[PDB]
């Protein structure tokens, strides 16, 4: 049980050490990349039937 | 009772960056509102339940596996059959195309993940490799490149082989319920795999070390997939619920459930903007949510049995749904 | 003189038996319309394209056909006698001809195809499949249609005081002998023979398979009262579709021989609403057969 | 993957042949299968097309229904039934597997061919120049033209370019205009507009030299053109 | 037909395609698959056994040669578990010099071990017949182990010889510790059927189960030794209980409603030898019927688990095998191949709406 435990402690110990950010800025750059290419978005935005592979 | 503190350590840090929520911060963005997607192509043939479907990169190919025993390889844009290839297991639970197109992938519940070259001399789709060593059912696989795939099993383990060798190149062990799901990050330095024990984990394929351990959800994770600029990504579960991580926040950001929808989640993917995640349903529907505030549903019901398996393409410009009344829809 | 089809001369009670007859007669036009069409949208629907599948639609094609034809005879009804033109006397018995042919031999088709498709899953082959779907409704409307042929050569109108009636006219005697004996024979006696083999076979094979079990112990303790109900099910579905299917379409049959008797036998005398009501019972087949062929 | 021909020879004027084709170690039954002329001083000439299933055939406006193309597929045989046999038949004449789906590459494989010596609405292809001389090392481009436009509403252009190297038989490079066959080296590229095509060599090596091919696959008849030799 | 030349053969190709799926997808409807189930060693391994050795083609000896090994580790499980259980029950050995044979299998390494010589043979010879231990054997009731010890250990003589071959009761058995559904085809009568073994899976079956929804029936395999063991060696756990509870999630599942259920009540000899010397009074209080008899013993069993069904519309098809010797494993194919014509009879006649 003690090599179970001790590889299971290890395993927390290196997940918390880590350089998070703020859910914010995650948001953030969420907003950004949709808004970025939403042009690009054939679903979110209907391309002209002319232009359109399904007709 | 280390393990507990450091459990502690984490929630608390947890509690910390959550300073407000993916909610507040989309209150003030105009939403799409009703997409009216149509069934340009009905693609007809299978003959079982449809249990996996994967676009090819070209946007217009597409593998699809049954319970028929067979993958079915179509030209989305002309409803052909390109190729038909028949399984030596007819229990497939999942498949998977690769980039370059040369090769397909198959799994299930012989526990072997069966790759097939479609670019061939001989003119047919041979078996190209048999990789074994997964004590449980295969429920996904991916492709990196030609060379390497990873595939998750039932054992509660992934694994990345080296396909040209069929032998384990790294092992992903640490899960405790049989891992359903399996999302590959845009440059593919990352996977992200969700089990039946409601948490997902973000894996490192090249050092083989679990990075990230993502909770919250109730029940089984049986879908899962990226945002397409790989630092998000959404879970489908059997709570009826889908949810938002991402990676750098190391939280959760926005659920995506309703009141009416009590069952669970068979499949999700994301527009090619990540403005719409597409997320089929055991109530026989696809919804269509607006990923940055969650109240869109759009739906795509065109299917009598439960949608299993769904898509966008590398462009965008359209999706296809496979479901159990055997029939994949491409939606534009 | 000819005997007068749908033609009737109503006395002190005009506005009363017309009235009732016309009730009737939109009653059963309603319940067979509706009935048919939804059978016809759920029988659409499903994926799993069998021989019931696609001779039950035949079927309630067949039965929507039949009441096509209900409307001319309210009006022949009402107005007392013939005015709707030579097309129509050429038309109106010639389609329910038809419809009633096709209908029959759809039933046989039905009980054949279920028993034969029962004995090739039992066996575990090959059998009917979907080219001889197609050859067995092409045959029977072909049949359906040629079988009429008379009623659409031999009905004309004619002023027998006198006023105009759509009567039917054989040019000679043999050939209304033969015409009315194979159509009967071959129209009612061979499909209801095919449906009486048919269930009963069903129903013998499914006691046989129950026999086959019940020499292993006695499927359970308690069980034989599970399963005598599904023999008692079984048999009670299996002899309610042989009635039902005797039983309405016989009267029709016998009005048919009775018609040929007077015009062969001048002596008998045959009501002039026994054979209108005859066609009414007739009609009611096509409310009560989507009834018993999608009973769930 | 390998198709040998049989049944030439010398004919007698008028007579009949039976050519045949052996397909070893390629799944025959999955591909259609063409028969390819080429006179003894002229370019290739298409003789017919059979599919994958037999479900169509199709012949030149100059052997129709005097020819007859057929397969047997669980001996891997193709054959080529040929009739009344006048002087303008003396050829070899090479069987072409050519497969159909999408995105992939028809008249990849030929056979070895066989030579058989006798005692206007279709596209027109025209090559530009019957030699071109060279240098070895340098950059080469011969062009080619079309009397329609080749390039299919579908998005496709049904040009190809062939390479025949002295004492062998034909070998695609070029599939659709601008897609590189297996085994081509990266070399070579084909590219131009509707009516006018070019291909063009970097880094000329040797074998290298031969003649290449225009042929069209927009509609049958397949239409080739003279061909330049590239010495 | 606007379409290009290549368009319209790739068209004919996908129509070829069409048709092969067609032919291939109608010839999977010919063969039913038969989804056999049950608890851990009640006998549907060795099921599959008898059915390959009398509707198969049997095991050749290169087959022997493989299962040699796997004899060998199932002689040294069981003689390891006995030894195991008798420090766990608090019994002694009759014999001290034993004890130092019986470590020398303590740590034997049952998943290496290829070879079976001296003194191993020796040591397992004398543990087995100390009074001691065939108390063990004898009290077994209390523990795992597999009912093959006996079988094993009056004949090692015969299988530690050199030249040791099994044979078809050693083959039936033994262990084949695969994990993975397994299918195995059949030919009844010109019926092709097919029964899928799970159970070397070790997964979660809700994750998987949905896929046995086009199953023609559940072969559920229930154990008629399983009373009168509540083993010790974990929590005091009927068997008959574990059995009762898989029976009542299978028969539950929304999956199985199209899919009729064939009972097989196994291992009914050693249910007689139980009797004999333990009754089902003492573990199972409903039961009142003779002490000493089997017959009563068997529809008892039969009546509690038919009981379990909680609708009137899935009938269960029972029978009382022992899966072990052949000419009984015939009458229960026979039986199999009758209820799934059964079966299929009434899917008809409830589709034709008569049943
Ligand atoms: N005496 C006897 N032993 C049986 C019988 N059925 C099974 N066994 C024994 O029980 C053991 C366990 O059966 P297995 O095949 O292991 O069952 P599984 O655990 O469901 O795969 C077998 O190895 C046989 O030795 C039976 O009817 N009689
Ligand atoms: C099998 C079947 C099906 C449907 C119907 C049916 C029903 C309603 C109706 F109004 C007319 C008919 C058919 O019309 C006839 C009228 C007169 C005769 C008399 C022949 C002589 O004896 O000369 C024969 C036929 C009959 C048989």
């Amino acid at each position: 049980s003690i090599a179970q435990a001790r590889k299971l402690v290890e395993q927390l110990k290196m997940e918390a050490n880590i350089d998070r950010i703020k859910v914010s800025k995650a948001a953030a750059d969420l907003m950004a990349y949709c808004e970025a290419h939403a042009k690009e978005d054939p679903l979110l935005t209907p391309v002209p039937a002319s232009e359109n592979p399904f007709r | 009772q280390e393990a507990e503190q450091l459990k502690n350590q984490i929630r608390d840090a947890r509690k910390a960056c959550a300073d407000a929520t993916l909610s507040q911060i989309t209150n003030n963005i105009d939403p799409v509102g009703r997409i009216q997607m149509r069934t340009r192509r009905t693609l007809r043939g299978h003959l079982a339940k449809i249990y996996a479907m994967h676009w090819g990169t070209d946007s217009r190919l597409l593998v699809s596996a049954s319970q028929d025993g067979k993958l079915i390889i179509w030209d989305s844009y002309t409803t052909n059959k390109v190729h038909a290839i028949p399984l030596r297991s007819s229990w497939v639970m999942t498949c998977a195309y690769a980039p370059s197109g040369n090769y397909v992938a198959c799994g299930g519940l012989d526990n072997i993940c069966s790759i097939y070259n479609l670019k061939t001399r001989e003119g047919n789709v041979r078996v190209s490799r048999e990789l074994a060593g997964h004590t449980g059912y295969l429920s996904c696989c991916r492709f990196l490149d030609d060379n390497q795939i990873v595939t998750s099993s039932g054992d509660t383990t992934c694994a990345l082989w080296d396909i040209e060798t069929g032998q384990q190149t790294t092992t992903f062990t640490g899960h405790t319920g049989d891992v359903m799901s399996l999302s590959l990050a845009p440059d593919t330095r990352l996977f992200v795999s969700g089990a039946c024990d409601a948490s997902a984990k973000l894996w490192d394929v090249r050092e083989g070390m679990c990075r990230q351990t993502f909770t919250g959800h109730e029940s089984d994770i049986n879908a899962i997939c990226f945002f397409p600029n790989g630092n998000a990504f959404a879970t489908g579960s059997d709570d009826a619920t889908c949810r938002l991580f991402d990676l750098r926040a190391d939280q959760e950001l926005m659920t995506y459930s309703h009141d009416n929808i009590i069952c669970g989640i068979t499949s999700v993917s994301f527009s090619k903007s990540g403005r719409l995640l597409l997320a089929g349903y055991d109530d026989f529907n696809c919804n269509v949510w607006d990923a940055l505030k969650a109240d869109r549903a759009g739906v795509l019901a065109g299917h009598d049995n439960r949608v299993s398996c769904l898509g966008v393409t590398d462009d965008g410009m359209a999706v296809a749904t496979g479901s159990w009344d055997s029939f994949l829809k491409i939606w534009n | 003189t000819r005997f007068p089809f749908f033609s009737d001369v109503k006395g002190d009670h005009r506005l009363v038996l017309a009235a009732v007859e016309t009730t009737v007669l939109v009653l059963i036009f309603a319940v067979s319309l509706l009935g048919n069409v939804c059978a016809l949208v759920l029988v659409a629907r499903r994926r799993r394209r069998g021989a019931t599948a696609c001779l039950v639609l035949n079927l309630f094609c067949a039965d929507l056909l039949f009441i096509s034809a209900i409307p001319l005879v309210l009006a022949v009804r009402w107005t007392e006698a013939w005015l709707l033109g030579p097309v129509a006397c050429h038309l109106l018995f010639y389609v329910m001809t038809l419809s009633g042919s096709v209908t029959i031999l759809t039933l046989a088709a039905v009980s054949l195809e279920r028993m034969v498709c029962i004995v090739h899953l039992q066996r575990g082959v090959r059998g009917p499949g979907r080219r001889a779907r197609a050859v067995l409704l092409a045959l029977i409307w072909g049949y359906s249609a040629v079988a009429a042929l008379p009623l659409c050569v031999f009905f004309r109108v004619v002023p027998q005081q006198e006023i105009s009636i759509c009567t039917l006219i054989w040019p000679t005697i043999p050939g209304e002998i033969s015409w009315d004996v194979s159509f009967v024979t071959l129209n009612f006696l061979v499909p209801g023979l095919v449906i009486v083999i048919s269930y009963s076979k069903i129903l013998q094979i499914t006691k046989a398979s129950r026999k086959r079990l019940t020499v292993s112990l006695a499927y359970s303790e308690s069980h034989q009262i599970r399963v005598s109900q599904q023999d008692f099910r079984l048999f009670r579905t299996l002899f309610l579709l042989m009635v039902s299917f005797f039983i309405m379409w016989s009267p029709i049959i016998i009005t048919i021989l009775l018609i040929l008797i007077q015009n062969f036998k001048q002596d008998l005398v045959i009501w002039p609403s026994l054979f209108f009501w005859v066609v009414a019972f007739t009609f009611a087949n096509s409310a009560l057969n989507p009834i018993l062929y999608n009973m769930t | 993957v390998q198709l040998v021909e049989s049944g030439g020879g010398l004919v007698q004027p008028g007579g009949s042949r039976k050519l045949s084709c052996s397909a070893s170690g390629f799944a025959f039954s999955s591909f259609g299968m063409h028969w390819v002329r080429q006179a003894p001083e002229k370019g290739l000439e298409w003789v017919a097309y059979i599919s994958s299933g037999s479900g169509t055939i199709y012949y030149a406006d100059t052997v129709k229904g005097r020819f007859t193309i057929s397969r047997d597929d669980p001996k891997n045989t193709l054959f080529l039934q040929m009739t009344s046999l006048r002087s303008e038949d003396t050829a070899m004449y090479y069987c072409v597997r050519s497969i159909y789906y999408y995105g992939s590459s028809p008249f990849d494989f030929w056979g070895q061919g066989t030579t058989l010596t006798v005692s206007s609405a279709d596209i027109v292809m025209t090559q530009a120049t019957s030699s071109v001389p060279v240098t070895p090392g340098e950059s080469v481009s011969i062009s080619c033209r079309s009397s329609k436009s080749l390039l299919h509403s579908n998005g496709n252009t049904y040009l190809y370019w062939f390479l025949q190297r002295p004492g062998q038989s034909p070998q695609l490079l070029i599939y659709r205009m601008s897609n590189l066959a297996s085994g081509v080296p990266d070399r070579f590229s084909g590219s131009g507009s509707g009516t006018a095509f070019t291909l063009t060599i970097s880094r000329l090596e040797a074998e290298d030299v031969g003649v290449y091919y225009c042929m069209q696959h927009l509609e049958y008849p397949l239409t080739f053109g003279a061909g330049t030799k590239l010495e | 037909c606007t379409l290009s030349a290549e368009d319209k053969a790739a068209v004919e190709r996908s129509k070829m395609i069409d048709r092969n799926l067609r032919e291939d997808g109608e010839k999977a409807r010919r063969e039913l698959k038969l989804l056999l189930l049950g608890t851990g060693e009640s006998g549907k391994s060795t099921f599959i056994k008898q059915m390959r050795i009398i509707h198969g083609s049997g095991y050749s000896d290169e087959d022997k040669r493989g299962f040699t090994k796997l004899v060998y580790q199932n002689i040294f499980t069981a003689m390891q578990a006995m030894i195991r259980a008798m420090d766990t029950l608090k019994i002694p050995y009759k014999y001290e010099h034993n004890k130092a044979h019986a470590q020398l299998v303590r740590e034997v390494d049952v998943e290496k071990v290829s070879a079976f010589e001296n003194p191993y043979v020796d040591a397992i010879k004398s543990l087995w017949n100390d009074p001691g231990i065939q108390e063990c054997y004898d009290r077994r009731r209390e523990y795992q182990l597999s009912d093959s010890t006996k079988y094993y250990l009056n004949d090692l003589d015969r299988v530690a010889d050199p030249a040791y071959l099994p044979t078809q009761q050693d083959v039936l058995r033994v262990r084949v510790p695969t994990t993975g559904i397994i299918e195995y085809p059949f030919d009844l009568q010109s019926v092709i059927f097919r029964m899928v073994d799970v159970g070397g899976q070790r997964s979660e079956r809700r994750k998987w189960i949905h896929c046995f929804e086009n199953v023609t029936s559940i072969m559920f395999l229930v154990a008629l030794s399983e009373y009168d063991q509540v083993l010790v060696e974990s929590d005091n756990e009927n068997r008959m209980e574990e059995s009762k509870a898989l029976f009542r999630t299978i028969i539950t599942y929304p999956w199985f409603q199209n899919s009729s259920v064939i009972l097989f009540l196994n291992k009914k000899d050693l249910l007689e030898e139980k009797i004999m010397y333990s009754h089902l009074v003492d573990y199972f209080p409903e039961y009142d019927g003779p002490q000493r008899d089997a017959q009563a013993a068997r529809e008892f069993i039969l009546k509690m688990f038919v009981d379990l069904n909680p609708d009137s519309d899935k009938i269960i098809y029972s029978h009382f095998t022992c899966a072990t010797d052949t000419e009984n494993i015939r009458a229960a194919a026979a039986f199999v191949f009758a209820a799934v014509k059964d079966t299929i009879l009434q899917l008809n006649l409830k589709e034709y709406n008569l049943v």
